[PDB]
């Protein structure tokens, strides 16, 4: 089975450089042309350019042409790919890719590595729990507020997860170098406030772990 | 590989 | 460069459709196109390559078309597995170059969202901020606005907004709103409002407290 | 007893002569009657008769013209003119010299490599060539000399065939220019103006092809079999001296190409003095070649640079009677093969005679180079330039001819000297000029009175 | 020796078209044998020699033959801001031809191509292509292993290493029991040669039409080398398989290269790496030692023997003179890891300039004595220098100087008669095998039958 794997997540900072890693397992990287490609939310697909692993030749994009190095190592079956003078504008996934048959396609992929470009320290979220206003329906919605965390991720549940049905975990939204998110609940007025829903947050890379119960507002 | 084997 | 017009951005269908995505290249490129699928949170996988090749494994309901500068994808017969984004790439010329995407998203009925408006926790009000929370949830379809009002006054800069891919369960959109702004001016005000403008209501689901009320 | 002149009638000095060479005629009128006028000579004298009166003519030649044998006009027979006296069926030898002083003539053809390899050595090839014209001028003037060139089978692969602009210019990608490929052309036929061939082969220039190997051999084989096109002469020595800095296509190369054919071993230059069969046909084997040359009586010389020499020497091992020599910027291992060559060169000199009388008959005995003279032998073999060999020819009349004076050549076979042989046949008395019309002592209607008798 | 050549059976291509330069058995999937020929000359459909191939079925009486289809259409494609050209004129298709299963390996080995990348070009170039085909099925695939996109500077500039532009692959086939086709590729790396190997299942796989350059990941080829003996060596010129390590679970290649070493000639057996593990040096410059090669055990032990031919070998005769008569060299494989000695029998040809050991073929057990023959063609041999083809039976000690038969061509002068040789398969099911033969420059090619 032909499969490309690359290295793992990357955190690091604007002004430096990064050098991802695509390895060959199932066959030899000389074997085909290697592509990289940059994947982002709006800007979409980005062809970076190309490496023939067996004699070095390469091509790019001019628009990465100076930040962009892709080179190649037959040795250990891997293709790499180097950023320079990281910027906002690198924060992406990014892909290496072969054809299977025709010289030129674009057909087997990497799963991906994920480059964040960012100058924030580590920051543990605040949380907030958001019950609801002064008449009552048949359900009752509650939520969870998490705010001003670095980096990815947080993993939020409700009553250590006792409680899945019925939830909407947003994703985090980036403001001012820091990660916002919020998730919601629903049940019957009949469950709460006589039974306890708690929020539970975590963030691991501050190794912090909250929770916080939703209680009616008082007078 | 490095060869001078044309009509050279 | 060859600019790739993918179309549509996305469609809503169903399960058993045959579905077609179209890809127009700004010059003949003879064939020389693939299409990809990135499922949900998954990587890329190969489809078709030279205009009509299905990539070994890929399932015979997928079949690639068109000549010159016009190409499409179709589906017959879709799958739960086939609701994904979907992209052309040309390798005529380098360098290569992507559409834009087409997202296949599941039709469904359409649904007014429940709107829910948070006051600050006394945490955060201890801490100095005040966000207001507004989620809108389980509505289709997805396109939606919302209006954020301080005393009737209309709200704009220090709103952030997020927004779910579309649910397991029952196919619909939630949204979450929230208006951030300084404790001091939180405090300056009485009433506070969350408008949700949808396309199941020709007026707005509006949701509002007064600040201390109870 | 009695001898043949007085027993054979002798009424007159004319018949005494006519009987044998051996007989004389005593005119002395003081000669008594008894005694008989025709007779030995010794028989006369002993009989009284007068010294001055007898009538005895002895056979003789005189070298009329006789020029001496040349060294280094050019004389190759001594004497060139003699003139023989003979009577009645009597002989006269005489002597005879020939000598080898013109040059041997040879044939020098030149196969040039002008692929796009012998750039650097260009020049070396343009030295070899009009050396070998000037300075085997200077050791045979009968030397004649033409010359090709060849590049390889013009075909892909070994052609370039792209860009098209490639076809006329072969240099194209190297962003310069040089001539088109081509197989075999003949450019100068074997002629004996030096100075003209010297020339041509000053404005030789390369061209270009892809793969190492090249064509020679079909110049070769060309070069041996097309007898009009390139001028071999049927008696002179021939020498093919073919240069290159590589090695050579040989039989069941040209499957590469797609040629299958094997080589028919024929002619096929004609008209545009290229090989039409280049691009037909494959290279020719080791075994035909060898076949041609030898049935075409041609030697084979392999000039080639010291990188190839092994190669050729090993080739030339398998084609007998070939030799190898180091073309480079000097000429002069080359030339000695070819002075070699010329070294061994001998000659023969065999007498004809022409426009002999039906009356006279030869004899020749040959002194040749052992200098032992060989009777009855009119040629002699294994000479060098320099060489002399030496004949004695007899010459014997039959009786006495009514035409009196005649002429014939004695040529030898190959040569433009020869030797002008005058004969006149004596067969009357000096007496019979003093003829006395009137009788005197016969008075019997008889009429006139010659070396005292009647009729 | 029991070969009948009384009842002989002819079929006829085309005028001009060589009809007969290839041929070979082939078994449909029920069993039925067909003979596969080559024409490298045929014309195309449009009036230009392209080649092709036939398919003959088995007949007593001969004849014409039906045409194995092929895309004779030349190929562009514009992509990766380049320009693809395949060229098929004069490309020869049917200069070799093979059969393995129910699949029919077609090569023209003169098949050129060309890449061009605005004013620069990879240079027009005999890359060669072999077509295969499937004829129950009707299936169609290629397989080009030579082609590139490299452009000229880029080989001037690495001083023409890998240089694959001229390999004319196909020139030579060969097919392994496992169904690896192995390609002879005399032109590769600037004309020192090359192999070309691939699974026949993973060229059908990986071929779509219109694509020209294209992944085979399970092909092999043999390697570039700067060492002079190697240069205009023509590896490849000829191609065969068999066991030579006394490892059943592998295979060996045979290889000739008849203009290795300055012409002195050679022969190479491999393993399938491509890892030399002999070397056969020819006896004499220019003889084309290697121009063939066959492999069979002749001598009933159950070891395959070589054979190899050397067409232009002259022999020594009276007052120091040689004549061209060719030589074939047989060579026994001993026990053990032992290498394979000099010659156990050399056959000499005795017609001059007849080019005895051009073709040699394994015919089996022609006599069924338990021993295997062959035969050896001399294309312009017999008194008239019209061809030849010698049966030579195997025994204990190998082969017999002498031949048991000797089959004199029917064809007329030219005709190249042996050029092509196959046997070692019953055509006709009467229990023996049977030899045929091609005439291509007649334009035919005849079976013999093996009777009791
Ligand atoms: C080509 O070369 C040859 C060889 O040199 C040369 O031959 C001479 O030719 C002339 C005539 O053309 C011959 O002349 C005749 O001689 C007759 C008698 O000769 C006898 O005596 C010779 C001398 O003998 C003594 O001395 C020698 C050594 O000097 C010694 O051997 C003896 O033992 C002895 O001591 C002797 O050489 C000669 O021997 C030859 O002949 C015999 C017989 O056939 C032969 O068997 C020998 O082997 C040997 O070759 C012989 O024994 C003589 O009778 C004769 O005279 C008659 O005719 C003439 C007219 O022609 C009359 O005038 C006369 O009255 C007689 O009727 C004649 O004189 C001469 O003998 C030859 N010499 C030799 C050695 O052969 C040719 O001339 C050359 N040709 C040309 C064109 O140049
Ligand atoms: C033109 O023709 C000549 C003559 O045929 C060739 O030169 C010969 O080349 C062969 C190789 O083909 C050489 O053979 C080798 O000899 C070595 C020892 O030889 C000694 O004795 C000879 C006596 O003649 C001396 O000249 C020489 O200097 C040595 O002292 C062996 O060691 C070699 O064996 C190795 O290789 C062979 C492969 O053939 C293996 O079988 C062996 O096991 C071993 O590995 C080999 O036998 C020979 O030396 C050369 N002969 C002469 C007289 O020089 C040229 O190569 C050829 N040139 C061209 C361009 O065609
Ligand atoms: C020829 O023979 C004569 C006989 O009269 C003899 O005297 C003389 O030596 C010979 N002369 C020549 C020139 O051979
Ligand atoms: C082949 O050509 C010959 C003459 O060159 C001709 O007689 C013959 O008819 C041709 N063969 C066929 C089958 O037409
Ligand atoms: C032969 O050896 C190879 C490993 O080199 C192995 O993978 C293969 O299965 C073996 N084949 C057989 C038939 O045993
Ligand atoms: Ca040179
Ligand atoms: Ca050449
Ligand atoms: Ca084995
Ligand atoms: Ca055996
Ligand atoms: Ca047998
Ligand atoms: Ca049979
Ligand atoms: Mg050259």
């Amino acid at each position: 089975e032909v499969q490309l794997q690359q290295s793992g997540a990357e955190l690091v900072k604007p002004g430096a450089s990064v050098k991802l890693s695509c390895t060959a397992s199932g066959f030899n990287i000389k074997d085909t042309y290697v592509h990289w490609v940059k994947q982002r939310p709006e800007q979409g697909l980005e062809w970076i350019g190309r490496i023939d692993p067996a004699n070095g030749y390469t091509k790019y994009d001019p628009k990465f042409q100076g930040k962009a190095t892709i080179t190649a190592d037959t040795s250990s079956n891997t293709a790499y790919l180097q950023l320079s003078s990281l910027t906002s504008e690198d924060t992406a996934v990014y892909y290496c890719v072969r054809p299977l048959y025709d010289y030129y396609a674009m057909d087997y992929w990497g799963q991906g590595t994920s480059v964040t470009v960012s100058s924030a320290k580590t920051t543990a979220p605040s949380v907030y729990p958001l019950a609801p206003v002064c008449t009552t329906g048949s359900s009752v919605t509650l939520g969870c507020l998490v705010k001003g965390y670095f980096p990815e991720p947080v993993t939020l549940t409700w009553n250590s997860g006792s409680l899945s049905s019925g939830v909407h975990t947003f994703p985090a939204v980036l403001q001012s170098d820091l990660y916002t998110l919020s998730s919601s609940v629903t049940v019957t007025s009949s469950t709460w406030p006589s039974q306890s829903i708690t929020c539970n947050v975590a963030h691991p890379a501050s190794s912090t772990k909250v929770d916080k119960k939703i209680e009616p507002r008082g007078p | 590989g490095a060869k001078q084997a044309g009509d050279v | 460069d060859i600019l790739m017009t993918q179309s549509p951005s996305s469609m809503s269908v169903s399960l058993g459709d045959t579905v077609s995505i179209t890809c127009h290249a700004s010059q003949g490129i003879s064939s020389n196109i693939g299409w990809l699928q990135q499922k949900p949170g998954k990587s890329f996988m190969g489809l078709i390559y030279y205009g009509t090749n299905l990539v070994d494994g890929v399932p015979s309901r997928f079949s690639g078309s068109g000549s010159g500068a016009d190409y499409s994808l179709t589906i017959s017969s879709l799958d739960s597995e086939d609701f994904a984004d979907y992209y052309c790439v040309q390798y005529a010329q380098l360098p290569y170059t992507f559409g834009g995407g087409t997202k296949l998203e599941i039709k469904r009925a359409d649904a007014a969202p429940t709107v829910s408006i948070f006051p600050p926790s006394s945490e955060q009000l201890t801490s100095g901020g005040a966000s207001v929370v507004c989620f809108l949830n389980n509505f289709y379809p997805k396109d939606i606005n919302v209006k954020w009002k301080i005393d009737g006054s209309e709200r704009q800069n220090g709103v952030l907004n997020s927004w779910t891919d579309q649910d397991s369960k029952d196919s619909t959109y939630s949204m979450s709103s929230t208006l951030t702004l300084t404790k001091d001016e939180y405090e300056r005000h009485n009433s506070y409002t969350c408008e949700a403008t949808h396309k199941t209501s020709t007026s707005p689901i509006v949701k509002s407290f007064n600040r201390n009320e109870c | 007893g009695p001898n043949i002149c007085t027993t054979r009638g002798v009424s007159s000095c004319q018949q005494c002569l006519a009987v044998s060479p051996m007989c004389a005629w005593c005119s002395d009128e003081a000669l008594p009657l008894g005694s008989p006028r025709c007779d030995l000579k010794e028989n006369l004298l002993k009989d009284n008769c007068a010294p001055e009166s007898i009538e005895f003519p002895v056979s003789e030649a005189r070298v009329l013209e006789d020029r001496p044998l040349s060294d280094k006009q050019v004389t190759q027979v001594s004497p060139q003119r003699i003139a023989l006296r003979l009577r009645p069926d009597d002989s006269k030898n005489f002597s005879i010299q020939v000598r080898q002083v013109e040059d041997y003539p040879v044939d020098i053809y030149y196969l040039m490599d002008l692929s796009y390899s012998m750039k650097d050595d260009l020049w070396s090839i343009q030295n070899l060539g009009t050396k070998l014209a000037t300075q085997m001028r200077k050791l045979t003037s009968n030397l004649r000399i033409g010359f090709g060139a060849f590049v390889d089978k013009p075909v892909s692969p070994y052609m370039y065939i792209s860009p098209p602009e490639a076809l006329e210019n072969p240099c194209y990608d190297m962003k310069t220019t040089c001539l088109p490929m081509f197989g075999y052309k003949h450019v100068l036929t074997l002629t004996d103006q030096v100075t003209r061939f010297n020339e041509e082969v000053k404005k030789q220039s390369v061209s270009r092809n892809r793969d190492a190997p090249e064509g020679g051999f079909d110049a070769i084989m060309q070069a041996t079999v097309c007898d009009e096109k390139i001028g071999w002469r049927n008696d002179a020595s021939h020498l093919l001296v073919f240069t290159t800095d590589a090695k050579t296509h040989i039989a069941l190369d040209g499957r590469l190409a797609g040629i299958v054919q094997p080589n028919d071993g024929q002619c096929h230059v004609g008209s545009d003095n290229h090989y039409s069969a280049s691009t037909t046909m494959d290279y020719p084997s080791l075994g035909l070649m060898t076949e041609k040359l030898s049935q075409k009586n041609i030697n084979l010389i392999f000039a080639v640079t010291e990188n190839v020499v092994n190669l050729y020497q090993n080739y030339s091992e398998l084609i007998p009677g070939t030799t190898v020599g180091v073309l480079s910027m000097d000429s002069s291992n080359v030339l000695q093969l070819i002075v070699d060559a010329y070294g061994k060169i001998r000659s023969k000199v065999e007498l004809e005679v022409r426009d002999l009388p039906e009356e006279l008959s030869l004899s020749f005995n040959a002194t040749c180079l052992n200098n032992e003279v060989i009777p009855g032998l009119k040629s002699c073999m294994g000479l060098k330039i320099g060489d002399t060999v030496s004949f004695s020819i007899e010459a014997k009349v039959r009786g006495c001819p009514q035409e009196k004076e005649k002429s014939f050549t004695i040529k030898p076979v190959g040569f433009k000297d020869s030797l002008i042989v005058q004969v006149t046949f004596d067969c009357d008395c000096a007496c019979q000029a003093q003829a006395e019309p009137n009788s005197h002592r016969c008075n019997n209607g008889n009429g006139t009175f010659e070396c005292g008798v009647c009729r | 020796l029991n070969l009948d050549p009384v009842q002989l059976t002819f079929y006829a291509g085309p005028n001009g078209s060589q009809f007969g330069f290839s041929l070979d058995f082939h078994k449909d999937s029920h069993g039925r044998v067909a003979i596969v020929v080559g024409a490298p000359r045929t014309l195309g459909p449009s009036q230009e020699e392209t080649g092709g191939v036939f398919l003959c079925p088995w007949r007593a009486e001969g004849g014409q033959c039906p045409s194995l289809l092929f895309d004779l259409r030349d190929e562009t494609r514009n992509v990766g801001s380049q320009t693809l050209q395949t060229f098929k004129a004069r490309q020869g298709l049917g200069a070799s031809v093979v059969s393995w299963s129910d699949v029919i390996v077609a090569c023209a080995p003169w098949q050129h191509w060309n890449v061009l990348e605005k004013t620069e070009e990879a240079e027009k170039t005999p890359v060669g292509s072999c077509f295969l085909a499937q004829p129950e099925s009707g299936r169609r695939a290629e397989y080009s292993p030579c082609r590139g996109n490299t452009l000229s500077r880029i080989y001037v500039e690495n001083d023409f290493s890998w240089d694959k532009r001229y390999c004319e692959a196909g020139f030579s086939s060969v097919v392994t029991q496992a169904g690896e086709l192995v390609l002879g590729a005399p032109g590769g790396y600037y004309f020192l040669g090359l192999l070309a190997q691939a699974p026949v299942a993973d060229i059908f796989s990986s071929y779509r039409p219109g694509i020209l350059l294209w992944h085979v990941s399970s092909q092999s080829l043999s390697f570039d080398s700067s060492n002079p003996e190697y240069f205009d060596g023509y590896w490849g010129y000829s191609v065969a398989v068999g066991e030579f390590d006394g490892d059943l679970n592998t295979t060996e290649y045979v290889v000739g290269a008849p203009t290795w070493s300055w012409t002195l000639g050679a022969v190479e057996i491999l393993d399938s790496y491509y890892q030399r593990l002999h070397r056969l040096r020819g006896e004499q410059m220019a003889s084309y030692f290697g121009h063939s090669v066959a492999v069979t055990d002749v001598n009933g032990d159950g070891r395959h023997d070589l054979l190899v031919g050397a067409p232009l070998y002259m022999e020594s005769r009276a007052d120091r003179k040689l004549a061209e008569v060719g030589r074939v060299y047989l060579f026994l494989q001993p026990r053990g890891p032992h290498a394979l000695g000099a010659p156990s029998l050399l056959l000499t040809g005795t017609q001059l300039y007849g080019r005895f050991g051009s073709a040699i073929a394994p015919l089996g057990d022609l006599d069924r004595d338990g021993y295997n023959d062959i035969a050896v063609a001399a294309p312009y041999g017999g008194p008239s220098g019209r061809g030849q083809v010698l049966v030579f039976l195997g025994q204990s000690e190998g082969l017999r100087s002498r031949p048991s038969q000797v089959l004199d061509s029917p064809f007329p002068t030219g005709s190249a008669f042996g050029f092509s040789l196959r046997g070692a398969v019953d055509i006709d099911d009467n229990g023996y095998p049977d030899l045929i033969v091609g005439a291509y420059g007649a334009n035919q090619v005849a079976v013999y039958r093996a009777q009791p």
